[PDB]
């Protein structure tokens, strides 16, 4: 048997050497050239176990990701357990590409093709591939952007549903796009738009694939975030270089018993770091139209719990691991022998 | 995450305190 393996994964990309903009500059040290000639090979009569959270392609994925960052992004001031570091902070051109995880020789990337497929146990149609599908490496909160789509319905995914502590991964199968702009010529206000019938439609299909998880009797609600930091509030995200915090209460203020949903959001300067424990100051935003748009492919849930007869979810997110994972959990690494 | 600024935080909001990450999170 092939059993799943640590190895030294390589990345491709479609990386330009002529772009300035970080993830290529990024891309054309770290990646080798996209693959010019895939081979996916269908496996037969075989059954493989996979477990999208216990998965090493996510913290190799998570590592490089810190890398990109901590090369590009370069914050004015920076506090660390007590230290204080100063630097130049150069503003950047900031747009994420795709980028593909390979094994090197000895190893083999399995993937699992069951459409209905919740993560974790056998897998019935699987087959190997040189290298994983193009991933843009988004770091987000509460919503998914840029992801791939769920093939046939909406997929949910939890490492433990009964664990209320357990982050609920969805997966849309159908994108819901969500333009952030920062007009041209106060600096740091924002807004977000996205259609209000395609949120709403988007809302009560999560809520019927969660009452299939936690019972048809089950009264689901939504809710927006309990508190904590500014960036598991919010809809937080980067753009253009330029972190933006959403105020997300009218996308998760909803229960079963308008033409655009318009969202406020603020560009801070001063914001809590994801690869490590730490703040980070840059300087302030640059001038002109600033804008994004994005599709939604996936939420980030968690659920009350306790007690009774009431489910209540709220916008999680906050371990980026997760964001990979919502894109790596069809893939494990084995090694051929 | 730094749980107990944060556990310090949320308590203060009525709630408790929990890491997401390296962010502090209430429940
Ligand atoms: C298995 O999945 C692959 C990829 O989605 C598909 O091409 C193939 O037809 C499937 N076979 C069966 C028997 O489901
Ligand atoms: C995932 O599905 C398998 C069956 O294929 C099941 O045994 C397992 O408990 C499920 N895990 C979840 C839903 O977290
Ligand atoms: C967004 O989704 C649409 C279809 O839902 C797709 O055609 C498009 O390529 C996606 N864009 C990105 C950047 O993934
Ligand atoms: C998306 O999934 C939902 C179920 O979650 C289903 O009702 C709908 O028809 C699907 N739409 C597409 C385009 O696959
Ligand atoms: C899922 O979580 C619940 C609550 O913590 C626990 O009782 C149960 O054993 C877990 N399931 C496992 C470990 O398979
Ligand atoms: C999003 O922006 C596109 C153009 O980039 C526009 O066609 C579309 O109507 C916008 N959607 C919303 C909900 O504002
Ligand atoms: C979120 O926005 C709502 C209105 O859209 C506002 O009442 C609320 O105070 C805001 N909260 C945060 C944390 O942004
Ligand atoms: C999503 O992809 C589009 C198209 O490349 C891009 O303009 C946008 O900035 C991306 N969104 C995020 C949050 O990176």
């Amino acid at each position: 048997v092939w059993k799943e393996a640590t190895t030294t994964l390589f990345c491709a990309s479609d990386a330009k050497a002529y772009d300035t903009e970080v993830h290529n500059v990024w891309a054309t040290h770290a990646c080798v050239p996209t693959d010019p000639n895939p081979q996916e090979v269908k496996l037969e009569n075989v059954t493989e176990n996979f477990n999208m959270w216990k998965n090493n392609m996510v913290e190799q994925m998570h590592e490089d990701i810190i890398s990109l960052w901590d090369q590009s992004l370069k914050p004015c001031v920076k506090l660390t357990g007590g230290s204080v570091i100063t630097q130049a902070c150069p503003k950047v051109s900031f747009e994420p590409i795709p980028i593909h995880y390979c094994a090197p020789a000895g190893f083999a990337i399995l993937k699992c093709n069951d459409k209905k497929f919740n993560g974790t146990g056998p897998c019935t149609n699987v087959s190997t591939v040189q290298c994983t599908h193009g991933i843009r490496p988004v770091v987000s909160t509460q919503l998914l952007l840029n992801g791939s789509l769920a093939e046939e319905e909406i997929v949910i995914r939890s490492e433990n549903f009964t664990n209320n502590a357990k982050t609920i991964i969805v997966q849309l199968n159908e994108s819901v796009v969500i333009n952030c702009t920062r007009p041209n010529n106060d600096i740091r206000q924002a807004h977000c738009n996205l259609s209000k019938t395609q949120w709403e439609n988007t809302l009560e299909q999560i809520a019927i694939k969660l009452k299939e998880q936690f019972g048809n009797n089950k009264t689901i609600i939504f809710n927006p975030s309990s508190g904590g930091d500014p960036e598991i509030v919010t809809h937080s995200f980067n753009c253009g270089g330029e972190f933006f915090y959403c105020n997300s209460t009218q996308l998760f203020t909803w229960n079963d018993t308008g033409r655009n949903i318009t969202l406020p959001c603020r560009i801070k300067q001063i914001i809590n770091m994801w690869q490590e424990v730490g703040k980070a100051m840059y300087a302030p935003p640059i001038r002109g139209q600033i804008r994004c748009s994005s599709n939604i492919t996936g939420l980030l849930l968690t659920r009350d719990g306790g007690k009774n007869g009431t489910e209540i979810f709220r916008p999680g997110g906050g371990d980026m691991r997760d964001n990979w994972r919502s894109e790596l959990y069809k893939y494990k690494v084995v090694k051929i022998e | 995450x730094n749980l107990h600024f944060c556990q310090l935080r949320c308590k203060s909001l009525g709630l408790l305190g929990r890491c997401a990450x390296t962010y502090c999170a209430c429940v």
